[PDB]
C-alpha cells in the first residue's frame, strides 16, 4: 500500500493499556497465583502469552472471570512478567531470574525465555 | 510519521 | 530501575490485537457509522481516541455493546482510522484526506489531525 | 533487548 506510519503509535497504545490496568478500567479477568490475585485484560494476556492465547480461545474458558495458575508458579515471577506484558520492560535480577524463566516457559513467552537463557549462560 |  | 527493554514488544502486541480483531475474538463493542458496523475492542479504542476514552470511562456508556456515531461521520474515514488504531498505518489519500481529518477531529486523535493539516497545507 |  501507500500508507504512512506513526512510529510511536504502538508504544502509546501499550502505555494507555497499562494506565487502564493501573486504574482497573475494563479489566475482565483475575489471574490467581497461589495466595495472590492479578487483574488484567484478557486481550493483552493473549497478545503476550501462548498459554493465555490458548486459554481464552477455548469456547468454555473464554467466559471465565477467574483463572488459577499451576501451584508451582511464583507470584513475584508472574508479577514481573505481567509488568513486562504491559510495558516492554523486564525487571530481570540475579535473585528472580530462575522464577522469571520458569514462569515465562509456563506462560509460553519465548522472547523472555531466550533472554533468561542468555543471562544465565553468561553467569556460568 | 514515516514511509514504512 | 535496572529493567531491560524488548524493542519490538509494543508492535508485536498491536499485531496480535489486530489478529484478534480480524477473527472477531473478544471484541466487545460494535461502532455504528450510518449504515455500517465495525466490531472492535473497547480498550484499544480508548487507548487511541480521546472520544472513546471519555465514552467508555462513563459509568453507563462503559456497559453498552453498541455505540452510534454522529450521522456526519463518513464510514470510510472511520474504517481508515480504525485500521490505523490497530496497525499504526494510515491510508491517507487525496480522495479521503478531508473525511479522515474530520473523523480524526471528532474521535480526538491529535497526531492524525496534525499529519492531515500538514498534508493539506502542502497542497495549497 | 536493550538498556532503555
Ligand atoms: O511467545 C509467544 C507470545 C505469543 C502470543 C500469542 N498470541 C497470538 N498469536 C497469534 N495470533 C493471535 Cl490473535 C494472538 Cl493473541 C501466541 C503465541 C505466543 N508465543
Ligand atoms: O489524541 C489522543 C489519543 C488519546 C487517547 C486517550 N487515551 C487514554 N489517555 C489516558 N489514559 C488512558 Cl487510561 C487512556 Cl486509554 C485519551 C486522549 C487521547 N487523545
Ligand atoms: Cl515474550
Ligand atoms: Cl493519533
Amino acid at each position: 500500500d501507500s500508507c504512512i506510519q506513526f512510529t510511536r503509535h504502538a508504544s502509546d497504545v501499550l502505555l494507555n493499556l497499562n494506565r487502564l490496568r493501573s486504574r482497573d478500567i475494563l479489566t475482565d479477568v483475575v489471574i490467581v497465583v497461589s495466595r495472590e490475585q492479578f487483574r488484567a485484560h484478557k486481550t493483552v494476556l493473549m497478545a503476550c502469552s501462548g498459554l493465555f492465547y490458548s486459554i481464552f480461545t477455548d469456547q468454555l474458558k473464554c467466559n471465565l472471570s477467574v483463572i488459577n495458575l499451576d501451584p508451582e508458579i511464583n507470584p513475584e515471577g508472574f508479577c514481573i512478567l505481567l509488568d513486562f506484558m504491559y510495558t516492554s520492560r523486564l525487571n530481570l535480577r540475579e535473585g528472580n531470574i530462575m522464577a522469571v524463566m520458569a514462569t515465562a516457559m509456563y506462560l509460553q513467552m519465548e522472547h523472555v525465555v531466550d533472554t533468561c537463557r542468555k543471562f544465565i549462560k553468561a553467569s556460568e | 510519521w514515516v514511509i514504512p
